[PDB]
């Protein structure tokens, strides 16, 4: 139904596979050329915080050898190793001693974890980039009108959904044919089919009216 | 040394503790905590923190704030130097005055001489009124280092706040523009004077807010959620980015292998010509990582422009994307291929275009437009450009638009086919119509005709025959054959023939 | 000897004396009858005049025609070298092969080579469909060489027919576009394909005509009645124009006195603030003789483009029209006179800029259409411009206007003001709204302190005290003085940055 | 009413003097700077057509020291002096023994001559010019749909004509005041004001109906 | 039009007609002549004639004198162009202020863009007290200009009064 917020022990193993992700990614960064002295002729911040979901994590990263060690708060320290690579769909390793298998999706400054059930969005800040982005404000969304617009002048040529059938995000509702190529059209919102405006086989102008939630 | 800590303190109040906080309530950051989020922890050196302006009309020297409403100086990102300024909001509104104009011109010279990135961010109402003429010199002043600047060093203007008057034409002629939502907006001409010429009544959102100009006037290259968002975006769009038109590309060290096949594209284009499918798939599977940086993602989706890496170097993308308008060529697609031509051209950053166009957008809106200059924009940056351009057709090509998208003949090194491309004048349909018009009444004959053509022409293989197509490759090597031919043209040396400039139609 | 001379005459047969004849009928001179008139008497000397095709798709060997539908060559006009190529709609109806394209590549080589104009004559149908993709490859080889050819030697293209499909993007990389009225149109789709797609009627003339371009897409910089005026007209343009970007302007012996008085301008400003007058009878005051020889006239008319002679001398000229729109810049007006600067720009050529703007137009179509690029492309082009810069102010100039419309802070040489100027940021009115905000609800006092500002800003005299303004001029001087400053001008050395061009936004 | 189109000795004395004005022009602008060769190389075409308003005259043009002599078919000649220079309104000088003072205004490849009450274009051009010139057709005007419609918006400032009046062409009609600025409309045919639908005052729109013919 | 040239007169007086009389006295002709003698008849063109001080201290906003104590512009002699600035001895005592230095610097870089020979006449005081460090600053980029012009442009000075300090 809805994706729980990882918690306890889930929520640490995320959080440290998060700031291990971002402590190979920093790295790798500090590596650029054109810089204007010698990279190893600077310091690198141990305190981070890792937001995760709306839920903060004060840790430590610390790289033993070929490890990498994250310390928390409460003096839990859980060593991460893994052969995990940037583009790779999963993250496959160790968090301190059980071996788990996370799924990794970037998203815009942090990834996508997905683990033991629970999903969660990872942000990893230092302690003034956190102090900052704690002033942004939360957006809600201004959701949808109930009516399904045609976005490109064309021919109707399937429609999937009939009246009074219940449809979530991400799923098919009409197919337009303009130029000889196909366009599919997808739901925004959910509610139930109130009236079907168009049917099969029929020329719609731009804008005009297809269903009605 | 207590009395120069005790006045840095007050210069860094700013406008007060209550306006302050007032732009902190809007859900905005300061000028000098978004310089702060921008640059390296400890690298923001702060020039003319003491200026104030000279003004003496309408009572203004009664109010002598230090900075006259903007911050600049230099920093490093990601340890590479970097100019900026910051207009504070919370000093005069952030509107440009005589002073002000002279530290952004300081450090706009200062960014020219030393070849490095200038960052622009404008939360601002314009022109300060009592300041006179005076201000729209500044003006003027700037606008002239920002058009030497341009081609030389990369220019990102990023709106966090209001915009309006003659500043909006600072950020038009810089190389980028990025706009925080629900916050910033930009106009020449502000709500009220619409409101009394044409009796419009708009807000400013709706005049030209975030969306407006990412996808309906194609001002802004992008929006973000909020400014953090933003400056992160910002930061890494400027690792993304060369230094200046001398030093190249920067270089990272990549993880991803140049070596690896895709099977997946194998099967990517669909057996039926009439379903379309998804060129950004196809251009993150290209990349290193999937990590693509989009250019003006929500405007003319019909194109795709962005920044990827290929073995750990930046490199260009454009792409018509079948998923909107078929990947047809229209006025807001070339405008915006072109431009980023242009840019990849100018800063010596290859490019590599995947094909996929079955012409232009007909009717009177597009030629009305002026379709036929905005089509030739792209026509001319792709001629135009001397950096390498590999290009690689997947399933259409299609009459002037296979010319136009980086085809062999307008400049292009090297030109690959999937074996599904088909590279005609024109469909089957209507090339038969045309030669064999005197005997369109037979529907069989017609029919056998459209079938021998199609069999004939709609291949990769007669342009192949031809030497237009290099060679026609498995769309699983896409990637290999990229890196390989990148790798390769790396050395490439052209140039065209002197002039002052061009004379590409505007 | 008698068999050369009969294959000649066979060879400018054409298509055949029928298509010859029905070509007279449509009110049409033939592509050799243009070549004749456009040039001096026996100056042309023809290039490859027997060359044939190659093509052996769909029984095109049965029918080989000498020339290929182009005759190309070169000779003088008005004693000056030039090379041409015109079209021949008789033979396959003008359509672009691949020895069509090979002839007009090779007189775009020549004209390259030897710097010298080249004129492009269109009367055509497009792209030969029986020859496939060769067609698209010498089209796109033209297309690059008039890209290289762009900013190095002056290009006009002359539609004299039907220009369609991927035949309409070489003129629009050329420098001019003229048509004529009722028997040429352009449009990359046929009114066919429109009718198909969109299920929109239109004809040629609707779709491409002649008003069209001229009037609504800034695609055409003008339109003549027949094919003997449009001629006649690009002989008379041609000797304006110089053979290439080293040369210089051309110069002939001045009927005109360079020290002569027009008392009239004394009187053209109107006393009433809000009553027009005609730039244009300003602008031929002050040129030599009356001959203006304007660029776009229907296109965009708040502002006025076009070449004009002072003291023999080619001079371009760019002005506000009061009369069109109170004189604001808009998006058509910026462009028009951005790509006019930069082809003035790119030849040598000095301008002269006479500024009478209250400001842009406002509205939310000016917004959504791109109105601070499009401005900033005007901007541009006078920012970077390194050719003398003669500005007059004879009315207004308000704000960005101000800034934009070649002022002396992007770059101006000289900059002359008429008494009647009103140099400021805005109106009196709105300025004092602004300023004195706090008070609006009065109006005795808001009239007082309007009329105060209005007798202490409105003048040419605050811009002049900050030497922005070189010098406040009577109006009767005006020739006088642009005179003599360009004739002190034209010794100017200036260059931008090193770059390998510049980023204007497209 | 109509400017009578000239004849006789007029219409000999304006072929004379537009032929003296195409002569000066074209050795003004043989002198042009950058030619291929040396001009002094090229010769001047003796056989001019001189077309007065659909009326040609085959003249041929010989130098006489500082003045002209134009010699028409039946042997007439008539020698042209004058101090006229480009751009001076009125062409003043002795055309044969007659002294005569010519209104000159520019024209498109010619100039439009006025004298002794007759007005015609003068055009100048050789024998083959004049051939390729005589297959270009006559292009008649359409006019306008006796309605004068606003072609920017603004407000009427003031309508100086009454229905069931007649009007000239060009005579003024409205003003309409548009961003501070007056605007003046003038008609573009003749004939009566049927009705008039804007009043002094009103706030028009784009197109907006104002009078109708 | 009339205004304009009553503008103008009182712009060419300079600092009063006494003090012109005083300058006469001492056997110097005033900067307006000595740019009138050097050039050719008609041929002079100034620039930035109503230019005035922006100074607010020491009560100079009190007397704000068009030119700013200098007269700029270019002219030909012997038909060949040339640029000029003169120090007006009776405005200010010709010295040095901010719209003085910039009136100056626009004439040498014109003079420099141009490639023509530019003349400097000097009858002065030195810079502007009043005018504090902004003084100072307008010297310094009339100094950076003098230091671009040579060996590309003919310089020449002539010093016809007095010439102190910087
Ligand atoms: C940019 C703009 C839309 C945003 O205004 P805003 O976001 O609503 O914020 P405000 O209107 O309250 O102005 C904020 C402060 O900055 C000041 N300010 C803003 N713009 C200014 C300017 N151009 N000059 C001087 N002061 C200015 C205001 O006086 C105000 O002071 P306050 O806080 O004591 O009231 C609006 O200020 C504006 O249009 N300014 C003029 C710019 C312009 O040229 N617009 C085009 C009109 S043709
Ligand atoms: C340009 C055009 C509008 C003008 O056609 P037109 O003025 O009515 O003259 P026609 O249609 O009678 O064609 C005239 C001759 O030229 C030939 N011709 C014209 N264009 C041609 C082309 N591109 N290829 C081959 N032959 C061509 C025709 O076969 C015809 O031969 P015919 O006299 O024996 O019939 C029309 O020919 C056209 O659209 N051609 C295709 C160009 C194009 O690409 N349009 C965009 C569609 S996507
Ligand atoms: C150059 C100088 C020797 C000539 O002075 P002078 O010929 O005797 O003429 P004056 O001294 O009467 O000064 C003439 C006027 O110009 C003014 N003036 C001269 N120099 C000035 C300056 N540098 N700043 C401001 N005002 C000045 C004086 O106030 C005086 O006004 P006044 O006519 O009402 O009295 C002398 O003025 C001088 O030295 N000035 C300072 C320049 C300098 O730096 N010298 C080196 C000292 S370290
Ligand atoms: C079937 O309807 C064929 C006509 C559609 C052809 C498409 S529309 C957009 C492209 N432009 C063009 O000329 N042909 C393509
Ligand atoms: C009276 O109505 C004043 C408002 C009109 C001002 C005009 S409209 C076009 C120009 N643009 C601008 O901002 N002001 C000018």
């Amino acid at each position: 139904f809805i994706a729980p917020e990882p918690e306890g022990p889930v929520a640490h193993r995320l959080a440290a596979v998060a700031a291990a992700i971002d402590h190979k990614l920093n790295i790798r960064k500090r590596g650029i050329s054109g810089q204007m002295r010698d990279p190893s002729l600077l310091t690198f911040q141990r305190e981070r915080v890792v937001v995760l979901s709306g839920q903060r994590f004060n840790v430590t990263v610390d790289p033993d050898g070929d490890d990498l060690l994250v310390t928390f708060d409460d003096g839990t320290t859980a060593p991460v190793r893994s052969a995990w690579r940037p583009g790779a769909p999963v993250w496959s390793g160790t968090v301190g001693d059980q071996s788990v298998a996370i799924q990794v999706r970037p998203l815009l400054n942090g990834v996508f974890l997905q683990h033991a059930g629970a999903a969660a969005e990872a942000r990893v800040f230092t302690r003034r980039e956190a102090e900052l982005a704690d002033l942004m404000p939360v957006k809600e969304n201004a959701g949808s009108g109930k009516q399904l617009l045609c976005p490109m002048p064309g021919l109707v040529k399937q429609i999937m959904v009939s009246e009074g059938q219940e449809v979530k995000n991400g799923e098919p509702l009409a197919i337009v044919e303009a130029m000889k190529m196909e366009n599919v059209l997808r739901a925004e919102r959910d509610g139930t089919i109130s009236k079907i405006a168009a049917k099969e086989g029929d020329s719609l102008a731009v804008d005009a009216v297809i269903l009605e939630f | 040394l207590e009395k120069l800590e005790e006045r840095r303190a007050q210069a860094r109040l700013g406008g007060g503790e209550k306006r302050l906080e007032a732009q902190h309530k809007r859900g905005k950051l300061t000028a000098r905590e978004r310089i702060e989020l921008l640059l390296d922890h400890g690298s923001f050196e702060e020039f003319d923190m003491f200026v104030q302006h000279r003004s003496t009309d309408f009572g203004m020297e009664k109010q002598k704030i230090p900075g006259d409403g903007v911050v600049t100086g230099w920093g490093t990102v990601n340890g590479r130097t970097v100019f900026l300024f910051s207009k504070d909001f919370t000093v005069f509104g952030g509107s440009n005055s005589e002073a002000h104009a002279a530290k952004i011109v300081k450090v706009q010279d200062m960014a020219l001489k030393m070849r490095a990135p200038i960052i622009g961010i404008f939360d601002a109402g314009g022109a300060r009124i009592q300041e006179g003429v005076a201000a729209l010199g500044g003006h003027g002043e700037v606008f002239r280092r920002n058009v030497a600047a341009s081609g030389v060093i990369p220019q990102i203007s990023v709106i966090m706040g209001p915009c309006a008057g003659g500043d909006v034409y600072s950020p038009a002629m810089t190389d980028f523009i990025f706009m925080v939502r629900d916050t910033s907006y930009m106009f020449v001409t502000g709500p009220d004077v619409v409101k009394t010429v044409t009796n419009e009544v708009v807000t400013a959102e709706e005049l030209g807010g975030a969306k407006v100009h990412t996808s309906k006037s194609s001002i802004a290259d992008g929006s973000f959620e909020n400014d953090v968002e933003a400056i992160l975006q910002i930061r890494r769009l400027l690792d993304f980015l060369p230094a200046n038109n001398i030093e190249g590309v920067p270089e990272i060290e990549s993880f991803d292998d140049v070596n690896r096949l895709d099977k997946s594209l194998d099967t990517l284009i669909p057996d039926n010509p009439n379903k379309p499918y998804d060129m950004g798939e196809l251009i993150r599977r290209v990349v290193d990582e999937g990590d693509f940086f989009e250019i003006q993602a929500a405007y003319a989706r019909n194109i795709i422009t962005g920044f990827g890496r290929v073995e750990g170097r930046t490199v260009g993308f454009v792409a018509n994307q079948p998923l909107v308008l078929a990947g047809v060529l229209d006025s807001d697609a070339s405008r915006k291929a072109a431009r980023f031509v242009r840019f990849c051209n100018a800063f010596s950053i290859p490019i590599v275009t995947f094909v996929d166009v079955p012409g232009f957008l007909p009717g009177t809106a597009q030629e009305y437009g002026g379709l036929i200059k905005h089509g030739a924009k792209l026509l001319f940056a792709y001629s135009q450009a001397t950096v390498p351009l590999v290009t690689i057709i997947t399933r259409k090509a299609f009459g002037g638009a296979y010319i136009v998208m980086a085809s062999k003949h307008v400049g292009a090194d090297l030109n690959y086919a999937w074996p599904t491309a088909q590279i005609a004048v024109m469909g089957a349909k209507g090339a038969v119509e045309i030669i064999f018009r005197a005997e369109i009444g037979d529907a069989d004959k017609v029919a056998e005709r459209t079938k021998e053509y199609e069999d004939r022409f709609l291949s990769p293989f007669v342009a192949a025959e031809r030497g237009y197509i290099d060679e026609v490759i498995m769309p699983h090597s896409t990637r290999k054959r990229i890196a390989r031919a990148l790798g390769m043209l790396r050395t490439k040396e052209m140039e065209q023939p002197r002039k002052k400039h061009d004379n590409i139609p505007l």
